[PDB]
């Protein structure tokens, strides 16, 4: 929900730590046409 | 060839459809290991 | 498109059109420096058979879906190596000892029995293993016991 994002020539990596997550706000939102993952199922993310 | 050898690490990260493709490898590896071990032990059970 | 596309092209954004070879994963290249595309070397800012390594985005809202821009994120992460500095939002329970339990600690779901351990962990450890390669100890994430 921030405004700006990087270019693919110089993609921004940010680190997340010492905090609690929530992925229901992703998986319940049609703002994203895709949310596609290779090592975990999306609904498992909440418990992981 | 499964995502991990801890089977709880399949059952904590994957849903049934894709967890199957991982768990089935773990069944295959283990079952073969037991068909190996029991045949090795049978051949020894005659040495005894 | 309804955010980022610019009526003449949002050329501010670049992608890489050339490199010596392919790259290793997670390599970010911030070179402006000209790529060499024939038998000649190059000097100066540019040259004949020397090509500029980036190309500018020309996002216009008149373009087709596909040729349009699409914002992308790559949420990447790793598992059970270390004391998990991030976790999803699920609630705890009070602690229980010495009864058969469907335990969990940071997603290590299992069936077991939890017992006060005189194993000499240093400040750093979260878990313990044994000679049969079995996970036999853990430090409670709320109380350091
Ligand atoms: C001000 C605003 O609309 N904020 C949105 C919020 O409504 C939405 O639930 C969330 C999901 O990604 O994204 C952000």
């Amino acid at each position: 929900n921030a405004t700006r994002f990087a270019s693919v020539y110089a993609w921004n990596r940010k680190r997340i730590s010492n905090c609690v997550a929530d992925y229901s706000v992703l998986y319940n939102s049609a703002s994203f046409s895709t949310f596609k993952c290779y090592g975990v199922s999306p609904t498992k993310l909440n418990d992981l | 060839g499964a995502i991990s050898s801890v089977l709880n690490d399949i059952l904590a990260r994957l849903d049934k459809v894709e967890a199957e493709v991982q768990i089935d490898r773990l069944i295959t590896g283990r079952l073969q290991s037991l068909q190996t071990y029991v045949t090795q032990q049978l051949i020894r059970a005659a040495e005894i | 498109n309804n955010l980022d596309s610019k009526v003449g092209g949002n050329y501010n954004y670049l992608y890489r059109l050339f490199r010596k070879s392919n790259l290793k994963p997670f390599e970010r290249d911030i070179s402006t420096e000209i790529y060499q595309a024939g038998s000649t070397p190059c000097n100066g800012v540019e040259g004949f058979n020397c090509y500029f390594p980036l190309q500018s985005y020309g996002f216009q809202p008149t373009y087709g879906v596909g040729y349009q821009p699409y914002r992308v994120v790559v949420l990447s992460f790793e598992l059970l190596h270390a004391p998990a500095t991030v976790c999803g939002p699920k609630k705890s329970t009070n602690l229980v000892k010495n009864k058969c339990v469907n335990f969990n600690f940071n997603g290590l779901t299992g069936t077991g029995v939890l017992t006060e351990s005189n194993k000499k962990f240093l400040p750093f450890q979260q878990f313990g293993r044994d000679i049969d390669d079995t996970t036999d100890a853990v430090r409670d994430p709320q109380t350091l016991e």
